């Protein structure tokens, strides 16, 4: 077994293809399913995982009440083979809740935050054994991506933030080998989507105080610079945001837009152009979408849109959203997951908070429509 | 050039409800949290909720759990405040608050603790 | 419910550093703040996050919060940070303030309250009803609780107390009541109204003989 | 695949990160759990395991009734990767109301003990197959470590005793090479948490009679000579005990310091001080403890201790305890595991008694601050 490399072209998108879909809700009106949230897919040479922070419970139990706390000391970080809902058999594989996961080609890396909101611990696990561990530099909840970090020739990064201080992290076989602060134009940075964008990592995040553009991070693995800025594209994607027609955006600032509030989300880009994801509605996490803004990645003023696909419909509730990259044969396709939270508060028809997971991935080929939604009928869950 | 200005003062009948408003200004209204905070007469500080204008979403206090009900209208940058089955003991000063924090019971991911910063 | 415990009243000279504690299970798990309320305007966050100060704060006031007590301490106090003091923190989301505290800064020397415990009147009694009242004079600083006992048993229903005002001398001045029926008064052989001021009680008895 | 050695030095440990975390109890109340106690951690080269005494039932099942008794037929010793509950898929490797479990690098060894009080039958099962069988020595409830055994060079040892006499016994592929009888000052011993200290194994152990002190056990791998002694440190670990202040100990007798009672537990060496774990309260198996005692292996006067880390927050249940080791690149870890106990008799709000289990490693980096009890609600399961 070698390390990844990532050393190969993006591959050509005309869109995105179903890929999966768990029902993880739907089956737990009828067996033991684990209650989840801030879901994500990471793959390993070979197969892919979906990942999430259970609660320390199953959703017909009396402990799913009152679950939409999001830090428990009962929350840890599920692993399944991609398909396989999470039922009882479910590994946990560290003491979470915040976390980040990714293969570098030879084992897992597990980034995994847990403890006291002044003095949390990120613990490093690396072929399933705890390799380092650090403690929160600014004692005020420290956090992670909730997506999967990026491996290169060994040396995986993983973004992480404290207090409002965010730092870039490298780290080989489990051992925190060199920290970075954030560097840019970026102001504020949290639950970054990263993917592998050679010879460096790329990553798209959420500012959760002053833009509904996202900002985005570069980063160098070799010297361990860190770059940042926002993406351009006049057609934001954060939630909430101002309509089409009234938005605006900025290369280099966020656009003041709609601050203190937001939604993890991923885009990449395609030469000048971008793909995004980005819920429906303006206000709410309701629906979802993609499309591709053509000059969207250096042009803040572009607001022409083209190859949109409705993921979720407008009237059906989604969440977090990230990207996951795949090594195919001679490219490196995206893929993305969208996280369909159902319950409180949102719901008041249950006293448990949850959710689903759909994926698609990237396609050069051809494709349709449809909504994929969660499904589940709450009204009937009692 | 950030405050809250409340409606005027209000005498009511026990038994009765009674609706208070508070205007918002010197920011954008839905990025932050507003609550409702009231003083008997010589005692001291009770909380009675928050709402979060981002989504209307309401947290309230157990004490006044099915006797408060906490509204906002973006469009005119205002939250309200009906107590209803009004007896003798609700006889206070009722402040409207600004709330800097995020809470899980109000739709945000991270719960944060801040604090009341506007009065 | 969680609770937090503040002591009622503390006193400082000027130029003199007061500390006003609060207490809580396991209180230096959880986030803290402290509001300042000067009499007739509305309260101000003077500390958020433990010990963080907000723009336009004085640097003389300071927090910490450590083990099972908070803590705000302003140095160098002046006549301007006479005002009540609250701390508050989070329980499961939901808000809690302390009972508060009384921050004197002493421009005249302590005194001891004068207590006049007067029994209903006759003309009280005569109209089926009974008032016994409580009148408490000449202290200072202007912080005292009042207790009521029915013998030894202590009264809780029927009291009523005002907040202490200043009287023409620079001293401070309360009252309380306690409303019972007239056969509460005579089926007891003795009520006492019992005034704490600066952690000394000072108590008074009255019969219906 | 080789024999382990454990010819590495002793890693560099300031304290513990959290590692795993299994929630057994949680998931229970909406799920079929085991009803299991006396668990334990070990691992293979490869990936970790979780062990556990099954009561022959799960926990919502009218055999769970009465599962404080520590010794039935039912009773088989349940093995699954860690971080997966023990649900109704988990294989039972063997009969036993008391075990012991290692790996040698090849093949997993279990040391199984069922049957009769008075004749009671220890099995060694190596590969999966049964090799090796032993009696009932002094005809009083043999017992044994309740954790992981250690081998080296294809040589596993085990503590066993009987009656109130306690002997190692060495172990080469599931056969019993050699037995030795328990030599030195150490004056009762069982429940021994061992750990590899090349060229050697040593143990800590329980004196469940005179001290509330821990024996430990020094066992030579290559001539069978058995030496023991007593934990120096002033700070002692067993429970019950004195406070702080008023504690005593030594380093060869028992300290005669509340006995009668005890839990297992461990301790490791680092240079003239000590690493232990310990339940906060002293009376009771309440809150659980870490902290380094410096000189608190060769002085029994000393009771300065640094590094302290909450485990379990004093007021929430905890139990057993025990120690395993894992060979890293270059360096042998100790991680440790705590049995959180709940039910009866210690509380009444239900008729079972079960557990589940917190896991942490030790660490080279830094960390912060923690509590993780079991969390389940008792009084709202029925
Ligand atoms: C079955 O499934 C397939 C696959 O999913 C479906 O096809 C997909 O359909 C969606 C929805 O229509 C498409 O997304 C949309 O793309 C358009 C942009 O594309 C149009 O404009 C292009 C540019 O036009 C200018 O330039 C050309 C130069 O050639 C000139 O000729 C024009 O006059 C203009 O000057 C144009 O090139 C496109 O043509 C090409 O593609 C179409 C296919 O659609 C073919 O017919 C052609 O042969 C040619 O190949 C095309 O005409 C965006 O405008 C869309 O976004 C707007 O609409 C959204 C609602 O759908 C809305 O949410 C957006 O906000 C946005 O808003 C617009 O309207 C607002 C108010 O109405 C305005 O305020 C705003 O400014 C904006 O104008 C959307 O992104 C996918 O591309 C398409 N995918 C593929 C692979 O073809 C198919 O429809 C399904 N069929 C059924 C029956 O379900
Ligand atoms: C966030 O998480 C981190 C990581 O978990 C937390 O840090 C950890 O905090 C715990 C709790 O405080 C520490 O454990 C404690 O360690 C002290 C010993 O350390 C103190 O004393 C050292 C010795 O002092 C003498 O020598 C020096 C020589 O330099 C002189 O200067 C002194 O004057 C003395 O003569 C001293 O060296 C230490 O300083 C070092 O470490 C501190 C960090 O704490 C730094 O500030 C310094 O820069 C320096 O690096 C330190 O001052 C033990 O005394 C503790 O045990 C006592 O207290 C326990 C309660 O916590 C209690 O249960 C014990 O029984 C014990 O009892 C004491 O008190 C009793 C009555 O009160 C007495 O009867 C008894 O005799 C005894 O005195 C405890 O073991 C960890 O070491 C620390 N970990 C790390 C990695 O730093 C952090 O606190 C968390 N923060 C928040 C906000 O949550
Ligand atoms: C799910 O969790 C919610 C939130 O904790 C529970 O609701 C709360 O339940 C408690 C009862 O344990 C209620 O407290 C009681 O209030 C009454 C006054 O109404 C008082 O007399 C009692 O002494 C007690 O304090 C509380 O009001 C209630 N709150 C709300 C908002 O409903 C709920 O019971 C849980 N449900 C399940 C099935 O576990
Ligand atoms: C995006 O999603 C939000 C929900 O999260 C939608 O807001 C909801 O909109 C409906 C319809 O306008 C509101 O109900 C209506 O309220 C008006 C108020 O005047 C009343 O006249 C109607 O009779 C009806 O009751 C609903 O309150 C509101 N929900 C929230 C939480 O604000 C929004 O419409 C969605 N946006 C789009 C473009 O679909
Ligand atoms: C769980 O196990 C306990 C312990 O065995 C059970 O409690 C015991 O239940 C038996 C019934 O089978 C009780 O015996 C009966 O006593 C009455 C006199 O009170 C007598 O008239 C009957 O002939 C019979 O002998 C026994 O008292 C009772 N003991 C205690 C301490 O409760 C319990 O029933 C079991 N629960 C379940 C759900 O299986
Ligand atoms: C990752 O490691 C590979 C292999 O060690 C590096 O591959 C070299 O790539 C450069 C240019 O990309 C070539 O000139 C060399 O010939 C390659 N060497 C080999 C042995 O293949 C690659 O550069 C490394 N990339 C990063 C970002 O570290
Ligand atoms: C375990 O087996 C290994 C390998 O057979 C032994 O390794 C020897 O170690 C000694 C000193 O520790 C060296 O002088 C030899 O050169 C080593 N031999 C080999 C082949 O590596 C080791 O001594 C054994 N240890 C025990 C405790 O039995
Ligand atoms: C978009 O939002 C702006 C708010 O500035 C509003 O004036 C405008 O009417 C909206 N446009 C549409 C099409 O809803
Ligand atoms: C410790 O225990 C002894 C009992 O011998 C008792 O006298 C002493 O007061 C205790 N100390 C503390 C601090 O509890
Ligand atoms: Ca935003
Ligand atoms: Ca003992």
């Amino acid at each position: 077994a070698e390390y990844r490399n990532w050393s190969k072209p993006q591959c050509g998108i005309t869109g995105f293809a179903p890929f999966s879909k768990d029902n993880s809700i739907r089956l737990s009106a009828g067996g033991d399913i684990w209650v989840t949230r801030e879901p994500y897919v990471s793959c390993d040479p070979d197969k892919c995982y979906q990942f999430a922070l259970g609660q320390g419970t199953t959703l017909n139990n009396v402990h799913s009440n009152n679950t939409v706390r999001d830090r428990t000391p009962y929350r840890t970080l599920l692993m399944n083979e991609l398909g396989v809902p999470f039922h009882l058999g479910t590994k946990q594989v560290c003491i979470a809740w915040s976390s980040s996961s990714c293969h570098d080609g030879k084992a897992w890396l597990h980034v995994c935050i847990t403890g006291d909101d002044k003095n949390a611990t990120a613990s490093f696990i690396y072929n399933g054994r705890l390799i380092d561990s650090v403690v929160s530099w600014s004692k005020d909840i420290l956090r992670t991506q909730e997506s999967e970090c990026v491996c290169i020739n060994g040396t995986c990064t993983v973004v992480m933030t404290d207090g409002n201080d965010t730092k870039i992290l490298f780290i080989e076989e489990g051992k925190i080998v060199h920290t970075s602060k954030l560097s840019g134009s970026a102001q504020h940075v949290e639950e970054c989507s990263c993917y592998p964008r050679y010879p460096g990592v790329r990553c798209v995040c959420r500012d959760n105080w002053k833009g509904s553009n996202r900002p985005i991070v570069d980063i160098n693995i070799k010297d361990h610079s860190i770059v940042s800025s926002y993406v351009c594209s006049g057609l934001v994607g954060d939630t909430p945001r101002k309509n089409d027609s009234s938005s605006s955006s900025h290369c280099l600032n966020p656009n003041n837009e709609e601050g203190g509030h937001g939604v993890k989300g991923w885009a990449f880009d395609d030469g000048n152009d971008v793909w995004m994801g980005r819920t429906i509605n303006e206000t709410s996490r309701l629906g979802y979408e993609t499309f591709k803004v053509v000059e969207g990645w250096s042009n803040p003023k572009s607001k022409l849109q083209i190859n949109r696909q409705v993921i979720v419909d407008r009237g059906d509730r989604s969440g977090y959203s990230g990207i996951f990259s795949v090594e195919g044969k001679s490219c490196i396709n995206r893929c993305f997951y969208v996280e369909l939270i159902r319950g409180r508060k949102e719901e008041t028809e249950v006293l448990w908070t949850s959710n689903s997971i759909v994926v698609f991935c990237g396609t050069s080929g051809t494709y349709g429509t449809g909504s994929w939604p969660d499904g589940a009928d709450l009204n009937l869950m009692h | 050039q950030v405050q809250l200005v409340q409606s005027g003062a209000e005498v009511s009948k026990p038994g009765a409800s009674v609706k208070v408003s508070c205007k918002a200004s010197g920011y954008s209204f839905t990025s932050q949290s507003l609550g409702w905070v009231r003083q008997a007469p010589g005692q001291g500080l009770e909380w009675m909720g928050i709402i979060n204008p981002s989504g209307g979403i309401t947290n309230y206090a157990h004490k006044f759990q099915g006797r408060v009900t906490m509204t906002r209208d973006t469009s005119t940058s205002t939250v309200y405040m009906e107590l209803s089955s009004l007896r003798s003991e609700d006889t206070a000063l009722y402040y409207c608050v600004r709330d800097l924090s995020h809470y899980n019971e109000v739709g945000h991911d991270r719960a944060y603790y801040y604090g009341m910063d506007i009065w | 419910s969680y609770e937090l415990i503040q002591p009622p009243s503390v006193s400082v000279s000027p130029g003199q550093t007061a500390s006003i504690t609060c207490s809580g299970d396991k209180l230096g798990k959880k986030y803290t703040c402290w509001y300042q309320q000067k009499p007739g305007q509305s309260p101000v966050l003077v500390i958020y996050q433990d010990n963080k100060r907000p723009s336009g704060i004085p640097e003389r006031f300071s927090g910490s919060n450590s083990g099972n007590t908070a803590t705000l301490t302003i140095s160098g106090t002046q006549a301007m940070d006479e005002a009540d003091y609250y701390c508050q923190a989070w329980d499961s989301s939901a808000v809690v303030f302390g009972g508060g505290t009384k921050l004197t800064v002493l421009g005249q020397p302590k005194a001891a309250p004068s207590v006049t415990l007067f029994p209903p009147s006759s003309e009280e009694l005569q109209a089926n009803k009974a008032t016994l009242v409580c009148l408490i004079s000449d202290f200072y600083p202007g912080a005292v609780t009042v207790a009521w006992k029915a013998d030894s048993s202590p009264v809780k229903a029927g009291v009523e107390t005002t907040t202490p005002s200043k009287q023409s001398n620079n001293k401070y001045a309360a009252s309380s009541y306690l409303s019972l029926t007239p056969e509460q008064w005579k089926s007891h052989r003795s009520y006492s109204c019992q005034v704490t001021h600066e952690g000394s009680t000072v108590e008074k008895t009255v019969a219906p003989t």
